[PDB]
């Protein structure tokens, strides 16, 4: 437990399943679940998976590092210091 | 020598004496204080004090490379800065200034805020006065091992032969000690408890 | 219920309303008079994204048992984080 | 350290007795003054479990 | 500009900040991006230039705000036998400004805070607010604050929670508001109350018989009680009661005791 | 002259080393027993087995062989700290606690034929037969003056090429105050510590063919001062310096080379 992740949009900061993440993603964005997808990079998350499965490396201190339904189905650099 | 001065001008630090004093004197003076950029006279050798109502050191006095002779006897000193180790004198006179005896441990606690951090690793990396600010309140560089922030702030007994060839007894019953300001990363507190 | 915090880069970083009010200008700066969304043209994108992740164990462990890890700090970036956190309160 | 081993498993019990303390100086305080009270032989097993 | 030190008008800040000082001022809404780069700016001046600018922020800010108390004023001694009424919302109203000054000068406050103007510039601004009773209005004020809670076995009832209002907002400001709040209207309302208790137990003395004379002072005690807790804060009911209790009792102990 | 500046970072690096070289309860104890028998006899030199060290840190060992001088005072302070942790009190009746070595030191086991400039700043394990001593004089290293008109105590402390020290020092004594009153100086309260020298010469069994046998002079002070005379056959481990010496403006780089010795074995019986 205590996964925190990072999920690309510039990301939200999100913290369990992967439902539970897009619930989350729903707090903000008030899109259903049914409306979204999740990815590690071009890896898909499925929903009733633990968020430790896509594990307990996204410490909270450091948090690991997202699309939406079109009409049906879901589809489609920092800087430093000088 | 034997004047009324409340404190010494502050801005002067920055003048042509910043490059060109080598002696100071300004004992016999009801000065309570020196102003931290007291610092920048880091051309000065000789550097008198005593009879005044001195209650610290600048916390910057590491800085006077240049520094050989001081005197701030019956000053109201109870402890020294940290940065008293980094000194290289000849002379040192302290007596009378009545230094704290007790080896209590009222320590600073840090909490690790991103704040203290950055102050704390940023001098080892270093006009900005926040960034001035920060190099005054360095933490000698967030302590000399275990670098956390630069806040953990406690006290230890210094011997003052590290930094002086001659030293005058500051007190009777051997008397050549006294406390200075420390910081306590991990085996220092640990020290610290010990001395407790 | 979240709040927006925005890069002088322009990257957009979305938080808990609880992570942003850690700090106290960022809770200032979410309290204005008549009337959620913060923007910083002080802070670059990385020192902003960061100070976020300091944010999340912060909110997560605060008067806890468990320790504070370590937070990702270096003294280069030590600097920008400096002026950053004077300016946040963070 | 061997005393922020101690202290991280035993706050639960120092906020069960001082359920006033806010700041974690406070809490800090009051651990290194229990760590204190601790024998020898105990305060060796925390600095060898560390 | 990132945050390094670099060149920025401290004229322009200060001017986009007056224009939302006058929006904090009676709460008028500003938008979230604006509210932001207000930071901003007091960031550019308080940083370095190569000095900080907290000084000139903080006294600009004074004297602008001195410029609205002055209005205010101004029109508080128009709003003739209405001051105390407008007033209340005035500082309800300035003091809920004051505490978004107070978040909205956060970065001068923990700036110049190590050297303490430029510190709870919100408590500066009250305390300035408390500049329009250093003026004669305290006079006006008070006055007719004093009166309508002096109403009484005849005239009764005025505005209640206006009035306890204004009271709140003599008991606020100070940087101890009590002492502040009394010499400016407990003292005079607590003294002149006191003289008319005296003229009724005087009166009730001279009129009643005993019986009639102690069921007279303890129900007229019991009405300044409840008019305490009516019309004034919970400081002042004790002291009240207390003085007109002494003098219902302790004034005519002799005729008690016989 | 002998004051010299250390770089504090590896300085507490090896006086961690050291401390946990010497805290040596959870295993065998054999230090902690040392030490204790240190308190226990009255002595202030530890002689430790640089066999030992090198079991528990390789590395130290290996330094402290081949850098002599700066790995010896970080040692020194380690075994201050300890037998102050062990007895406090006695801690402080000695200026300074000193450690001798023993043991196998490889290649710096050397003559005074094969004791080469290539060795200076090592620690070398010599072995040969003591040719002359000198008379035993005494040596100021701290010393207290009282000021009659001022009412107070200057304290000094000195050094020479023979003694680096790590510490800041002077070399000259003084006869004033800074107010130019006379200054008394307090003989019992000031240290002085006993000075005498050695000729180390090589076994003449195992000099070479044509050639007589060579020498090394040593420097002996402490408890050491009169542990070998002529004619032993000896085992002496020390640092091995040069001292560059000037005379009137100019100087001839050549160098006299001495060893200072930090532990004497006697070789019979």
């Amino acid at each position: 437990m205590d996964v925190f992740l990072m999920i690309r949009r510039t990301t939200i900061f999100t913290d369990s399943t992967v439902f539970e993440l897009k619930r989350i993603v729903e707090g903000i964005l008030k899109r259903p679940p049914d409306e979204q997808r999740l990815y590690k990079d071009d890896q898909l998350l499925d929903d009733g998976k633990t968020l430790g499965e896509c594990s307990q490396t996204a410490r909270p201190q450091a948090p690991a590092t997202l699309a939406f339904r079109a009409d049906d189905t879901f589809e489609a650099p920092f800087s430093s210091p000088p | 020598n034997d004047n009324h001065l409340e404190s010494f001008s502050v801005a002067l630090c920055h003048s042509t004496l910043q490059k060109s004093l080598r002696s100071l004197d300004l004992s016999k003076n009801k000065i309570k204080a020196l102003p931290v950029q007291f610092c920048q006279l880091q051309e000065l050798k000789n550097l008198k004090l005593d009879d005044n109502e001195l209650i610290q050191f600048p916390c910057k006095i590491g800085q006077l490379i240049n520094l050989r002779f001081l005197s701030a006897a019956r000053n109201k000193l109870p402890f020294l800065p940290s940065e008293f180790r980094n000194l290289s004198l000849e002379y040192l006179d302290l007596f009378g200034n009545t230094f704290e005896q007790p080896k209590v441990l009222p320590v600073i606690k840090l909490q690790a805020p991103l704040t203290l951090l950055e102050s704390s690793a940023r001098t080892i990396l270093h006009i900005p006065f926040h960034l001035c600010q920060d190099l005054d309140t360095a933490k000698i560089c967030v302590c000399g091992r275990f670098c956390l922030n630069s806040f953990i702030q406690g006290t230890t007994t210094m011997n003052l032969h590290s930094v002086a060839h001659t030293v005058v007894l500051v007190d009777n019953l051997g008397g050549t000690e006294a406390p200075i300001i420390s910081y306590f990363c991990s085996l220092g507190c640990y020290v610290n408890s010990s001395d407790m | 219920m979240y709040v927006k915090l925005i890069s002088s880069d322009g990257h957009e970083f979305i938080v808990k309303r609880e992570h942003a009010l850690t700090s106290g200008t960022i809770k200032a700066m979410l309290s204005g008079p008549g009337q959620n969304e913060v923007n910083f043209r002080e802070i670059p994108s990385h020192v902003l994204s960061k100070v976020c992740m300091y944010f999340t164990y912060k909110v997560r462990y605060t008067n806890s048992s468990t320790e504070i890890p370590e937070f990702p700090i270096a003294p280069e970036i030590a600097l920008e984080l400096l002026m950053a956190a004077n300016f946040l309160d963070c | 350290t061997g005393f922020q081993m101690w202290l991280e498993e035993n706050r639960s019990n120092i906020l069960s007795d001082n359920p006033d303390f806010s700041d974690e100086a406070d809490i800090i305080k009051e651990g290194m003054i229990r760590f204190r009270v601790l024998s020898t032989e105990e305060r060796k097993v925390w600095a060898n479990k560390a | 500009m990132s945050l390094k030190p670099r060149v920025v008008d401290f004229d322009e800040t200060w001017n986009k900040l007056l224009t939302t000082i006058k929006a904090v001022v009676m709460l008028e809404y500003v938008e979230r991006a604006t509210w932001n780069d207000r930071f901003s700016d007091i960031y550019a001046l308080c940083v370095a230039y190569p000095e900080p600018l907290g000084e000139r922020l903080y006294t600009e800010t004074k004297i602008f705000l001195e410029n609205h108390v002055r209005h205010l004023h101004k029109r508080v001694l128009e709003s003739e036998e209405q001051v105390l009424v407008m007033y209340h919302r005035y500082w309800e109203e300035y003091s809920k400004g004051a505490d978004y000054m107070d978040c909205l000068y956060r970065y001068l406050n923990t700036q110049f805070i190590k050297k303490n103007p430029l510190m709870e510039i919100g408590e500066l601004a009250l305390d300035m607010w408390r500049k329009l009773m250093v003026e004669p209005l305290q006079a006006i004020l008070i006055r007719m604050l004093l009166r309508e809670i002096k109403n009484d076995r005849g005239g009764e009832d005025p505005n209640q929670k206006v009035i306890h209002g204004v009271i709140n907002s003599f008991v606020h400001v100070e940087q101890f508001p009590l002492k502040f709040y009394q010499e400016i209207f407990e003292s005079p309302f607590l003294t002149e109350t006191g003289e008319y208790y005296k003229q009724e137990a005087s009166n009730l003395l001279q009129e009643s018989n005993c019986s009639q004379y102690m069921e007279k002072v303890l129900g007229r005690l019991k009405d300044e009680e409840i008019r305490c807790r009516k019309y004034l804060h919970p400081s002042s009911y004790t002291k009240v009661i207390h003085e007109c209790q002494q003098r219902m009792v302790a004034d005519h102990l002799q005729f008690l005791h016989a | 002259a002998g004051t010299v500046v250390l770089d504090d970072v590896e300085l507490r690096e090896a006086q961690r080393d050291y401390l946990d070289f010497l805290d040596d309860e959870e295993d065998q104890g054999i230090y902690q027993s040392k030490v204790r028998e240190l308190i226990s006899d009255n002595q202030y030199r530890l002689i430790v087995n640089v066999n030992d060290l090198r079991r528990k840190n390789e590395k130290r060992a290996n330094r402290l062989l081949n850098n002599a001088f700066e790995e010896l005072v970080a040692f020194q302070r380690a075994l201050k700290d300890f037998v102050a942790s062990i007895d406090a009190t006695y801690a402080k009746q000695y200026e300074e606690f000193y450690v001798g070595l023993e043991g196998s030191f490889g290649s710096k086991h050397v003559s005074p034929r094969t004791l080469t400039s290539c060795f200076l700043s090592c620690v070398v394990c010599v072995e040969g037969i003591v040719t002359k001593c000198s008379l035993v004089r005494p040596k100021v290293v701290r010393s207290v003056h009282y000021c009659p008109a001022t009412k107070k105590t200057i304290e000094r402390r000195y050094s020479d090429l023979t003694t680096l020290v790590a510490f800041p020092s002077s070399s000259v004594y003084p006869t004033k105050d800074e107010e130019n009153n006379p200054l008394e100086t307090e003989y019992g309260l000031s240290v002085y510590k006993d000075h005498q020298t050695i000729t180390i010469q090589e076994m003449p069994e195992k000099a070479p063919a044509g050639q007589l046998p060579r020498s090394v002079d040593v420097i002996l002070d402490d408890d050491l001062v009169d542990k070998a005379k002529p004619g032993d056959r000896v085992q002496v481990v020390g640092t091995y310096r040069c001292l560059p010496g000037k005379k009137g403006g100019y100087t001839s780089g050549t160098f006299r080379t001495v060893l200072i010795a930090c532990n004497v074995k006697q070789m019979s019986k």
